[PDB]
């Protein structure tokens, strides 16, 4: 798949 | 204002400075083009790398390595400076902190550090990241988690050159065939892409595979019913039966041709270009494959894909029946012969590829060689089709094999 991911929600 | 952030974030009042690291996190996250530039430019890299130690405050050390993550998401400059601040060490060390939020983003953050090259890659390797990564795999993780440790294995196995060193392999390997037994969709396509990438690099790493005994648990994914895991696990398969012959007849002793039949007949015209692909590199084996083959009665099928398929599948069929001819039986090119292959066969004569058209050439002409004693039958039906045209026309074509094969065939 993708090799960097950004991260927008937590939980 | 993005001087305040920078500002606050190193505040010593440690609700204003939270509030701080997390008002750089949103403009890192939230929007499609994050600042991450300017926040670099303002020196946060070192604040947020500091922040990152402070085992006293276990909120402010996710909200840090979020922001990291996201600074580490974008250009490899980006990635390379998260890197030149130390933060590496110090997920590393956050891996085993109690609270699974923070040590799940540090997994994150060790993730999008290894995507951007080897030489990144490289380094969260050489500081022992592969067994902390590993002790992870529990059912006490929760899926979310599970499913990007699973996608930082893929990126650590994405790049073939040059390759993690073979001890990394050979300890990533095992934990392939435990993620392998998962129901997860995310989880089992990027453990067979992982599994796919290992068997990229040639038949040692094929051999590697194959020891772990993981081949029985990825054969049936064939017939998984989401089609991603289905080509995820096509792709794998042949390119573990690129292999040497014992390694294509390990793979076909967990029964992979009964998968087939559903794969020559899917919708979707990749599938059936890489299960013909598949079958071909099957056929260039021993005859006792080639009779596997047979008596799966995927012929007739993969006849039909020759026939009426999209053009790459078009190729791979035949190259499959070429292969076959070439490392076959005289009574098995007659099955061949018999299921209507010549008239669909010699319909590609005419397509601008010219190896499809050697591909074809041969194939003709080594049934030909292996069936002189009733040739006169064969060479008849070839009219039928209009292929003595197309061979006669291509008499004339430009590269010098193809013509002199025509030539050298018309007997």
């Amino acid at each position: 798949g993708k090799r960097k991911k950004i991260r927008t929600i937590a939980a | 204002s993005l001087e305040a952030i920078v500002q606050n974030a190193s505040s010593d009042n440690q609700g204003i400075q939270l509030s701080a690291v997390q008002a750089a996190r949103k403009l890192l996250s939230s929007d499609r083009n994050p600042p991450i530039d300017d926040l670099i430019k303002s020196g946060i890299l070192p604040i947020l790398v500091h922040c990152l130690e402070r085992d006293d405050n276990p909120s402010l050390q996710f909200e840090a390595a979020w922001a990291l993550t996201n600074i580490a998401s974008g250009t490899s400059e980006q990635t390379q400076a998260v890197v030149q601040s130390n933060a590496v060490p110090l997920f590393l060390r956050l891996l085993h902190s109690p609270h699974q939020n923070v040590c799940e983003q540090a997994v994150w953050a060790l993730g999008n550090i290894i995507g951007d090259g080897p030489q990144c890659r490289d380094y969260v390797i050489s500081l022992g990241v592969v067994k902390p990564l590993l002790s992870f795999i529990s059912p006490s993780i929760p899926i979310t988690f599970l499913r990007n440790v699973t996608w930082v294995m893929v990126n650590l196995c994405r790049h073939k050159d040059p390759p993690p060193p073979m001890e990394t392999i050979q300890e990533i390997l095992p934990a392939l065939c435990v993620l392998i037994h998962h129901t997860d969709v995310n989880i089992l396509v990027d453990t067979v892409w992982a599994l796919s990438y290992l068997t990229d690099a040639g038949n040692e790493q094929i051999q590697m595979v194959i020891d772990s005994g993981i081949v029985p648990h990825l054969v049936p994914l064939l017939s998984h019913q989401e089609v991603k895991v289905q080509t995820a696990a096509l792709r794998a398969v042949g390119n573990i039966v690129t292999g040497t012959d014992e390694q294509t007849q390990v793979v076909l002793n967990c029964d992979a041709l009964s998968h087939f039949p559903a794969l020559l007949t899917h919708p979707k015209e990749k599938i059936n270009k890489e299960a013909v692909w598949f079958l071909s590199n099957i056929t260039a084996g021993n005859q006792q494959q080639v009779q596997a083959v047979i008596d799966a009665n995927l012929v007739p099928m993969i006849i039909h894909l020759l026939d009426k398929g999209d053009f790459g599948t078009q190729k791979e069929a035949a190259w499959a029946i070429s292969n076959l001819t070439i490392s076959g039986r005289k009574d098995q090119v007659a099955y061949l012969i018999q299921q209507n292959v010549i008239p669909p066969f010699c319909n590609l004569l005419t397509v601008k590829d010219a190896q499809v058209v050697q591909v074809v050439l041969d194939g003709l002409s080594n049934i030909l060689k292996m069936a002189e004693d009733e040739a006169e039958t064969i060479g008849n039906l070839i009219e039928e089709c209009g292929g003595l045209e197309k061979i006669e026309q291509l008499q004339n074509h430009e590269n010098e094999d193809i013509y002199k094969l025509a030539y050298e065939i018309i007997d």
